[PDB]
């Protein structure tokens, strides 16, 4: 079987269409960053508006590329929650209005539980497993038992990593997109200066970051800075994620999001695995940042169980991973 | 030439079928349901398809944002799939062109906390601004929705005008001159104020 | 209050819901199917149902006589037998009072081989009479519908006039003054000429 | 069971109500002969204004008078056909409004069946029976071989006896409604003049009126004019009648319709059933001119076989019985 996917949740205009026999069809993703750039962050409503007038013109390549007519779809997948609701709804739209015309079911997917399902694009992972999800208002633990039955473990009580890398490029004056920024000033870095780890309690499964503003203002070269916030965020990424294995007994680990993209965690995390012995899932880093494949394998497992969406589904900015599950599952 | 025409500016929510020149079906609803809830189920419920209708038009406003922005999403989908023209409209130039009061015409409409007007003369007009009190000379035209609101030195108040029945029929106009109907990829709801 | 109005005058059949002195649902349908073929199957399909009004308006006309006898017995029943009011409203009135063109207004409908027309001046009507050729002085008021017939020095035409909607925010009026309503006994169709 | 019964038919508002445990709950009816007898005759428009004026009053005595609640009622029963079309819509549009708004079914009855049904009121026929029906635009005999069953045996070429008292009564100057006028003048006949019996061959069931406004012509007392030609109307009426019954092998015999009232008549179809031994039934006078009992009558036989009609049934001028019981039964 096939579905046409539509993500639309935060910055990024994504299609798909993924086959569950041949793999993916299509897939075009139009980014926002250089519009959101000058403001430091993104903007809701001239996200939405992008959305909007970027959405057909993406489509129309997804179908010259692909060369797939919408009656061979069997279902539209989409993002119905969380992110930003204006930009939502605008994917949302598109999806109902194709679902509609084409006479179509409607499967509805949870971004995070999008994120999970990107390692499965490349290998299957058994259940129980361990997700660590890393991506924009994200930093998130998650005891994956099933399809749609994730246990919420730890987050962050402050700044999640996304937020983290681009609040330390602006306080030492840099670019918006923080993120890449960082990651190749860290590369250049050469002395290690000693950071503090906040939570760090025995057994204590959340995250916090803000903590390290503050000992970063104490304070050479911005690339030992880079290199030295770098390699703490990803140590406390680490030991938390370890912890999650000793107090679960669970020794597989999923490492989805934007972040999870860095090649400085990647070293990290695969350095432990093959320390630890724990089986480790990163995706591809293509498949790190938003895209709508992720969405398509989502949904056809949801599919699968016999879970569709009624024609009057409503998005709404932020429904948690595990009630999200409970409900549509 | 049958067009389906569509209006989601406001919580009026309403679409027409425009076919010989004239409207043959209008469905109105006020809701306090959200845009998306509504549609396509209302549509579903009317036995609405995309398919029937040889063309398409849609309100690009002025209105609230995200109730527009859904329409024209669902519109464009709609006509660009099917290879079939579409139309945009505008709600301010329909009120003044259709209303017979003398010039000059101040129709006018409120979304939020903002009364968006524009003033039109018989051979010129304004763009759309915002309205902070001034006094203004001429004949406000307005919706009974808004009847609380006075702008210029007169005031028409429309107890219903459904955006979607004028703007098909402007449609149709429109499509017998220009056959191919407006660009697909541009169609965008109009924006007065900056992000 | 909650008015379920009705319009069966034409073979645009129409009614509207008025709520909080505004039309908050108007459904318009041009159709060839006979009157009792449309209702009251288009009201279930709809979710219509003559319980959930606190009053009922109607057309009288000017339109067609058997679908006026039929809409007007319609909800005289349901008026009568839920103990609710019921309003009376005329289409050619409505089309004067809400069209602002000067004065003298010759509102006017075509029903079969006849034009009916009234004169309206400020303070004084006609008669409902029927057009012969004659020369009139004034503005002519119609729908598009009858746009090929030109009544008076200068015409105006109504893209749409969904009479319901107009006579549902008059019947609102109407039972602020009046609660009781009309007599539901006395209410018949405008007849102009003999039997 | 109960049901309100609605007839418009031609220039009778009637309303009823019948109950079949408790039998007549109420029962209303206003003649517009009072209205039509300047013009002659029924005039289309004048009777539809008629049934739109008088049938909210004429209900609102029905449910003072039998005090019985809608919502009591299991079923609306209305005349769909035939008649005049203008009429008619009234009637149903009544009966519609009426079973929308309190969820009743909707059972059809032609006016014909009506008739049929109307000596059923007093005393049930057995089943094969004969119908002569005689009244307003019909002289027909029919074949009942069941509910639903009407098989047409024959049927005037030219006038109805009603319409032949009328042109009879108008050709000697009276009044219009004719019928009552020439049975009264008719009592006071002496001699009995001769009339031509225009079809009367072997085994011919058809009717012809007309031939008798000539012979009426060559010619004495306006009172044995009016004598003569009754004498000789329910005479060809009889011989007809038994004619069928020879044909057919059924010796029982409904006479029904506006007609079936007139006290001559009555005497003549008594006296051959007594003479030659055949049952007879005509019903009391109250139910031989238009009512809504005998449609209760009939929508109760038609409802009690599971037929109902949807809420767009439509009424139309001239549905033949036969025809309608293919169809409604
Ligand atoms: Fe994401
Ligand atoms: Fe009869």
């Amino acid at each position: 079987m096939r579905t046409l996917a539509v993500e639309t949740s935060c910055d990024e205009t994504a299609l798909a269409i993924y086959d569950d026999q041949k793999g993916v069809l299509g897939n075009v993703i139009l980014s926002q960053a250089v519009v959101h750039s000058p403001f430091g962050g993104v903007v809701p409503e001239l996200s939405a508006r992008e959305h909007t007038r970027n959405i057909l013109p993406i489509f129309d390549r997804l179908l010259k590329e692909s060369r797939i007519n919408l009656e061979e779809i069997d279902f539209i997948s989409f993002t119905l929650t969380p992110g930003l609701i204006l930009s939502l709804v605008v994917g949302v739209a598109f999806a109902k209005a194709l679902a509609y015309e084409y006479r179509k079911p409607l499967v509805p997917v949870h971004h995070l539980e999008g994120h999970i399902y990107s390692v499965f694009l490349e290998k299957k992972v058994e259940y129980p497993f361990l997700a660590l999800i890393i991506s924009g208002g994200h930093t998130d633990l998650y005891l994956v038992r099933d399809f749609g039955r994730y246990d919420f473990l730890g987050g962050t009580l402050d700044d999640a990593v996304g937020e983290a890398y681009d609040k330390v490029a602006k306080m030492l004056g840099l670019g918006y997109p923080g993120g890449p920024i960082i990651d190749r000033l860290a590369k250049e870095g050469k002395k290690l200066y000693p950071l503090p780890k906040p939570l760090m309690e025995e057994g204590n499964l959340n995250f916090s970051f803000s903590g390290l503003k503050t000992a970063i203002l104490n304070l050479v070269r911005k690339e030992d800075i880079a290199y030295s916030f770098q390699e703490t965020v990803v140590e406390i990424l680490l030991e938390k994620s370890l912890w999650a294995m000793k107090k679960t007994g669970i020794k597989r680990l999923v490492v989805v999001g934007g972040v999870s993209a860095n090649s400085r965690l990647r070293e990290v995390f695969k350095k432990a695995s093959q320390e630890y012995g724990f089986e480790l899932y990163i995706p591809h880093p293509s498949l790190s940042t938003d895209n709508a494949l992720m969405i398509a394998y989502a949904g056809m497992e949801r599919f699968k169980r016999g879970v569709v969406a009624p024609l009057d589904v409503n998005p709404q900015p932020n429904i948690p991973l595990e009630e999200f599950g409970r409900i549509w599952t | 030439m049958k067009i389906l025409s569509i209006d989601t500016s406001f919580s009026f929510i309403n679409f027409s079928v425009i076919e010989e020149e004239k409207v043959t079906f209008l469905h109105y609803l006020k809701s306090n349901k959200k845009t998306l809830e509504l549609l396509p189920k209302i549509f579903e419920e009317l036995c609405i398809r995309p398919e029937n209708f040889d063309a398409f038009a849609v309100s690009v406003g002025v209105g609230y944002l995200t109730s527009l922005r859904i329409g024209v999403t669902f519109v464009k989908t709609w006509a660009y799939t099917l290879g079939k023209p579409v139309v945009s409209y505008k709600n301010l130039e329909l009120l003044a062109k259709k209303t017979p009061v003398p010039f000059p015409k101040i129709p006018y409409l409120k979304v939020g906390s903002n009364v968006f007007y524009q003033i039109f003369e018989e051979s010129s007009s304004s763009e759309v601004k915002v309205f902070k009190g001034e006094e203004l000379r001429g004949y406000g035209i307005s919706l009974k929705e808004f009847e609380d609101i006075k702008l210029g030195e007169k005031q028409f108040f429309h107890d219903i005008f459904p955006f979607s029945a004028y703007g098909g029929i402007y449609a149709y106009e429109f499509l017998k001159e220009n056959p191919e109907g407006e660009n697909v990829f541009e169609i965008e709801p109009i924006y007065v104020k900056p992000p």
